[PDB]
């Protein structure tokens, strides 16, 4: 009624229609290496008349936990807040823990007032979150109905299905150093549509000195020799 | 059903509600420019006056948030003034929490959350007036954002709402296009021509009412009669 | 008697063959799928042999429900 | 009446049941010498006798481009994965 | 307006939590098997993708208290707030008595909340079953498995996932109270999953088992990991090799 | 390309502002607009012409910002 | 269908040896280099008319043919004797590797037996396609122009008749008839 | 750290500039421990780099294609299979230079059989177009259309390849 509802015999049709919902467009690619974690997406902005500066697809919820998302930004502003406000009070609660890995799955858990109380109507954002405040990267997936996944590598764009693909046939692998962030491009390339500048591709990366969203000069120096 | 009727997601997996108020921003017959310059933010919509016996000293779109913050509405006037309302309460309030000026992209956040707001949930309904909101920001310049029924605050360097916005964001993506900056007459004088170009009268200087920020003259300046009527003599030179 | 010919008996359009309106790769829609239709032109480009043997059953019915894209 | 005789269910096959439709279906194609069909249906998780004739008309169109009467465990694989392409999608993986 | 559905039949049932209690069959497999100095639960991971990290270390088995652990077979969204609720109802009574929470109390207080769940309100069923196993003073090692209805039962051997119907009449079969002990109840656990998993040499990655010991004075729950439970692995294939070849 | 070059087109008249409109214009429509460089005031297609083929027969579709 | 072509080769050396007196030099060595190879005692009655008599391998050539031919003759009574496989069965290809060993190995004639009594035996439409191209292919090999045109007609009138996809992998040889003959023409 | 590279990359300009060639071998033979020290894509395309500014200018037509084949087999044993992959695609476009009959056919064949596989799009539309140049070096017209079709094909992933778009047209 006031929560998440909508379920039918052995069904959530509500749950499945904003999955239908997130399928989106911005793939927002993720990949867990083993020094950090890189979360790409794609900044298609609609003629030039709108800014890339302005707006950003990758929000630092704290130190070293960085967020990107999909379809439904709206949603996806609100969700990153309580993200944030969740993380500071869990950080005010137990003082001083510097906790990014340690809590980005209890970041994750407490991503219940994400979807398990929806409000009437579900989020309809599915969102990438990364950490390495443990000695290890994390990788997980919230989802406008379900919880953690703890992914490896995945996409959540249009070609989200393909990029899947991609990530594996390229082997996500375990090896591979903090710089995936080219296969990451590389994986936004199959499902981008156009020359793809500093400006166009937004990236951030979590490492275990902490998490931070690359500016242009860097993206542009990644997308250059692509 | 009713996928249509309220605020719920579609089965193909689209939102029906926020799309349709958004139309709402197109009824009401108005349209709104918004361009940022090198120095300033220029700001301009038609006065469409049905009648001399309404007063147009009190028929405006465009208002005073804060002393350096002024917007530009555009859609159904009642929900108009309840955003605008509700823009004032937040930027006082900012200004008590915390000491400095609310910063203009962070006015146009706080809008648009309430408006995510209202777009969540099923008892209220979202308001359908889209919002223009400029401002001079320091280690900035000029800063123009739009707040739309949904949620989604953002819009830059020029960006125009309403019935024929279409047409108008063509032209002045042609005009930014043109790789030259505009001062403080080239970008009034461009906002002008594009209005004029999207709906042709030639602009009486009474039937506009423009808005100006600039970074050596703070504050949200309505221009007069006069000035607008010195911009329009310049132009049409 | 018996009359050979049979398309214009109702018209209904006739042979188009052996003439080139628009060949093939010239198409602007490259694929949509085209897999499936190139599997349609397998029983056409000869391959009915290679129907038997490999023991595989071609299809005989293609339908294509799309709008006029 | 008419139907209280019998209730007669249909229980979706097994991976042996899978096995025997495979070999059904693939007694009239020709293949390889050495294949585990065994392998071949239980690696395809659940689906239904429409499947495994999904399988071989796969196996036997994937053999065509190859253009061999010895179809492959490789295109038999191929044809395997018709029985992707539907999986969940999404990882919903709500239960 | 809207008006949800908590309401009975024309024959007088409660039709929603039927459907709910039916769904939770669909999707999601677990099974318990009570045997003496040892109980155990059994799980079969749905999804085994490649891009997994498995890093949470646990999916279907939860460890909800010091003496017992829950395994769920519902909706996750449900699952994750449940599994939090009964950890905090075990607590809140560790809190108040100062002493672990019998096992049939803490099902009968989380089956409770499912009642009235599906009681009163315009609220949904919690579209999830799990079971329980764990260890008290009062009756030593216990399994209980409670539905969506709210209506618990005390099991000693019971499934219930997709194909929950087989896996119990494989139990049912080869069942052996008494003489049951923690090894042939692995033994057990794992043909019966073998049965209900149609891929025949199940890998230790799809399988993710949990057994509840009983050490001196201490209640130990040790999820069987990837190399113990390949062993159990090769152990019942070295069994189903000689069995099917002494003929 | 078919007609070369829409008939040597001008090079200021790229398709990339009138395709990006998500507007459907089903490829019957996109053959309808190449064609509708039949304005023979000149010997070569500006982009006011594919404007024009744009606006006719057109349905206004936009606001996916919303959404993204 | 690979055997037979290094066969091919070497008849065809032994021809240049033989027929053009002018290559006596090279020839004889490319025919030493492939007969010396390729166990040639059975296929050397043919090959003593240019050369010596027998070339100076006699004792460990002759042991590696008797051993091998020795070997698999032994298979074939096992497959022959101690199974009663018949028809359908694995017997058909024990009967070919009998054949193969008589004909990469052994002479012509023993080839041929073997191969015409699987051609009486079984019937199938793969086994008759395989029998007829290796026909085909010993026929070319030994310029039996009677044996070439026998298998030429019967594959051309019913054996091609039956079963497709096949006759494109064999009118490269059967049309070789019409190549080695004067009909070059049309 | 990386100011080495900088001036590793600094050197071959200036022996690019000069025309170098023995000193520009001697450096891309030298810098492999670098190049395995850093980042696989940087380090890769700093060797297709050097690669081509060695190829451009001194033509020593008998040791290009030992010197690039040796650094093939270098970047195999380092497991570095894109690279080595780009450097393939580059000795078939220098086959087609040299007019190379079908050792760079098949080397094209083999590169397809490794790419399919993958999902690399500007290596597979380059490949493809190589073979359909060299089917037209050779006079293949049909296959050199139905390569040139399915270089089409492929090209429509890359959206704004300014320079690959004008090869294919
Ligand atoms: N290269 C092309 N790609 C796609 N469509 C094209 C191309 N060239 C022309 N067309 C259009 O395709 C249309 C076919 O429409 P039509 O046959 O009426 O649709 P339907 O087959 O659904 O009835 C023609 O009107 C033509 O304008």
């Amino acid at each position: 009624f006031s929560l998440t509802t909508f379920s039918p015999s052995g069904k959530l049709v509500q749950i499945e229609y904003a999955l239908a919902a997130v399928a989106g467009g911005a793939p927002s690619v993720g990949i867990k290496a083993a020094n950090g974690v890189v979360l790409a997406t794609e900044k298609k902005q609609k003629s030039i008349l709108y800014d890339e500066r302005s707006v950003h697809k990758v929000e630092p919820i704290t130190k070293h936990i960085g967020l990107v998302y999909s379809g439904m930004g709206p949603d996806y502003r609100v969700l990153v807040h309580r993200a944030r406000k969740l993380a500071q009070q869990y950080y005010l609660v137990y003082q001083e823990p510097i906790p990014t890995a340690q809590l980005v799955q209890r970041v994750a858990s407490v991503m219940q007032e994400y979807t398990q109380s929806g409000g009437v109507r579900p989020f309809g954002v599915s969102l990438l979150i990364c950490g390495w405040n443990e000695g290890r990267p994390y990788l997980f997936q919230s989802d406008p109905s379900g919880a953690y996944f703890a992914w490896k590598a995945t996409a959540m764009g249009k070609n989200y299905v393909n990029g899947k693909t991609f990530l594996e046939k390229r082997y996500n692998e375990d090896l591979e150093l903090e710089d995936a962030i080219h296969t990451a491009i590389l994986t936004l390339k199959e499902s981008f549509e156009g020359q793809m500048t500093e400006d166009n591709i937004e990236v951030g990366i979590c490492n275990e000195a902490g998490f931070r969203r690359l500016t242009p000069t860097e993206v542009k120096d990644y997308l250059a020799a692509i | 059903g009713f996928d249509r009727h309220i605020t719920i997601f579609s089965p193909e997996g689209r939102l029906y509600q926020v799309e349709y108020a958004f139309k709402a921003i197109n009824q009401g017959g108005l349209t709104s420019v918004a361009v940022r310059g090198k120095d300033c933010a220029v700001i301009v919509t038609q006065k469409k006056v049905p009648d001399k016996l309404l007063d147009s000293s009190t028929v405006t779109h465009l208002f005073k948030i804060t002393e350096n913050i002024g917007c530009v509405m555009t859609g159904m006037t009642a929900d108009s003034r309840s955003q605008v309302q509700r823009a004032r309460y937040e930027a006082a309030n900012w200004k008590y929490k915390y000491g400095y000026e609310i910063p203009v992209d962070m006015l146009c956040k706080r809008i648009a959350d309430i408006s995510q707001v209202y777009t969540q949930n099923a008892e209220m309904r979202p308001l359908g007036c889209c919002m223009i909101l400029i401002g001079i920001d320091e280690e900035q310049g000029p800063q123009v954002y739009k707040c739309d029924p949904a949620g989604y605050y953002c819009g830059f360097k020029a960006t125009a709402a309403g019935v024929k916005q279409t047409e108008s964001t063509s032209f002045l993506e042609k005009k930014v296009k043109k790789k030259f900056d505009w001062t403080f007459e080239q970008t009034v004088e461009t906002a002008i021509t594009c209005l004029s170009t999207v709906l042709s009268i030639d602009f009486k200087p009474s039937e506009i009412e423009v808005g100006v920020v600039t970074v050596e003259n703070p504050k949200f300046r309505i221009l007069t009669e006069a000035e607008i009527d010195a911009h329009l003599v310049a132009l049409a030179e | 008697d018996v009359l050979p010919p049979e398309a214009d008996s109702s018209i209904m359009m006739l042979t188009s063959d052996q003439k080139p309106d628009v060949m093939y790769a010239d198409i602007g829609g490259m694929d949509i799928q085209k897999q499936e239709v190139r599997e349609a032109v397998e029983l056409p480009l000869t391959h009915f042999e290679l129907y038997k043997q490999i023991g595989i059953d071609p299809p005989r019915g293609v339908l294509m429900y799309g709008p006029p894209g | 009446p008419g139907r209280i005789d019998r209730k007669i269910e249909f229980p979706p096959p097994n991976e042996e049941a899978r096995l025997d439709i495979l070999k059904i279906h693939s007694r009239k194609m020709n293949l390889t010498r050495g294949i585990n069909l065994r392998k071949i249906a239980e690696l395809m998780p659940g689906a239904s006798g429409a499947e495994v004739k999904g399988v071989c008309t796969e196996a036997g169109m994937y053999a065509l481009r190859e253009r061999r009467v010895h179809v492959t465990q490789e295109d038999f694989e191929m044809a395997v994965a018709k029985v992707m392409q539907k999986d969940s999608e999404k990882n919903m993986s709500i239960k | 307006y809207d008006s949800r559905t908590t309401i009975f039949s024309p024959e007088g049932r409660l039709y929603q939590v039927e459907y709910a209690m039916e769904a939770i069959g669909h999707a999601g497999t677990c099974l318990g098997i009570l045997a003496n100095d040892g109980v155990l639960l059994a799980a079969e991971r749905r999804n085994i993708h490649k891009l997994l990290d498995e890093v949470f270390f646990s999916e279907k088995i939860y460890k909800l208290n010091e003496d017992m652990a829950c395994s769920v077979a519902g909706i996750t969204s449900d699952a994750n707030v449940l599994t939090n609720e009964l950890r905090l109802i075990a607590q809140r009574y560790l809190l108040q008595y100062q002493e672990p929470i019998p096992c049939e109390q803490l099902v009968t207080a989380l089956c409770d909340i499912k009642q009235a769940y599906t009681q009163f309100g315009g609220k949904r069923p919690f579209g999830v079953s799990l079971l329980y196993i764990g260890w008290d003073k009062h009756y030593g090692f216990q399994l209980y498995q409670s539905d969506p209805s709210g209506n618990y039962g005390g099991w000693k051997a019971t499934c219930i996932g997709n194909n929950s119907a087989a896996a119990v009449s494989m139990l049912k079969q080869d069942y052996k109270e008494g003489e049951m002990t923690l090894k042939s109840a692995l033994a057990l656990a794992i043909k019966v999953l073998n049965k209900t998993m149609d891929v025949s040499k199940l890998s230790a990655e799809k399988v993710e088992i949990a057994t509840l010991t009983r050490e001196n004075g201490k209640t130990v729950i040790r999820v069987l990991k990837q190399k113990e439970v390949e062993q159990l692995i090769k152990k019942h294939e070295e069994e189903e090799a000689k069995a099917e070849r002494e003929k | 390309s078919k007609m070369n070059l829409s008939e040597e087109v001008d090079l200021e008249d790229y398709v990339a502002r009138p395709d990006k409109i998500s507007g459907a214009d089903i490829n019957s429509i996109c053959q309808e607009s190449g064609m509708l460089a039949v304005r023979e005031n000149r010997y070569i297609v500006l982009a006011k012409d594919f404007e024009k083929a744009y606006k006719t027969v057109i349905k206004k579709d936009e606001q996916e910002h919303e959404f993204y | 269908g690979l055997p037979k072509n290094p066969d091919l080769r070497i008849a065809q050396l032994r021809f240049l040896l033989s027929l053009p007196e002018h290559r006596g030099d090279a020839a004889v060595r490319d025919e030493l280099m492939a007969a010396v190879r390729d166990n040639n005692m059975a296929p050397y009655y043919e090959a003593l008319c240019k050369s010596l008599d027998w070339q100076i391998d006699v004792d460990l050539l002759n042991k590696m043919k008797k051993a091998n031919e020795d070997e698999l003759k032994r298979l074939d009574e096992e497959l022959e004797d101690a199974e009663k496989n018949l028809g359908e069965s694995e017997i058909r290809d024990a009967m070919m590797a009998k054949a193969e060993y008589l004909c990469r190995i052994g002479d012509k004639e023993g080839a041929l037996t073997a191969f015409r009594k699987t051609y009486d035996k079984t019937v199938a439409l793969g086994h008759r396609l395989d029998i007829v191209f290796y026909l085909l292919r010993i026929g070319l090999f030994y310029m039996d122009n009677d044996l070439i045109t026998r298998n030429t007609e019967k594959a051309k009138s019913l054996i091609e008749e039956g079963g497709d996809w096949d006759r494109r992998n064999r009118l490269k040889v059967y049309q070789g008839l019409y190549c080695v003959a004067i009909r070059d023409f049309k | 750290v990386q100011v080495k590279e900088q001036s590793i990359l600094e050197l071959g300009s200036l022996l690019a500039k000069t025309g170098q060639a023995a000193e520009l071998g001697g450096l891309l033979k030298y810098v492999r421990p670098f190049l395995n020290s850093i980042s696989k894509a940087k380090a890769a395309r700093l060797v297709r780099s050097l690669l081509d500014l060695f190829l451009d200018m001194e033509a020593a037509t008998g040791q290009e294609v030992e010197l690039c084949l040796e650094c093939i087999e270098w970047a195999k044993s380092e497991k570095r299979t894109f690279l080595r992959q780009a450097l393939e695609a580059r000795l078939v476009s220098l086959y087609f230079d040299t007019k190379r009959y079908q050792e760079a056919l098949h080397l094209g064949s083999q590169l397809l059989r490794e790419l399919k596989k993958m999902d690399d799009k500007a290596l597979l539309v380059e490949v493809q177009l190589l073979e359909s140049k060299t089917y037209h070096a050779l006079s293949n017209l049909p296959k050199a259309r139905a390569a040139l079709t399915s270089a089409r094909t492929t090209a429509n992933a890359i959206y704004c390849p300014p320079k690959l778009q004008a090869t294919l047209d």
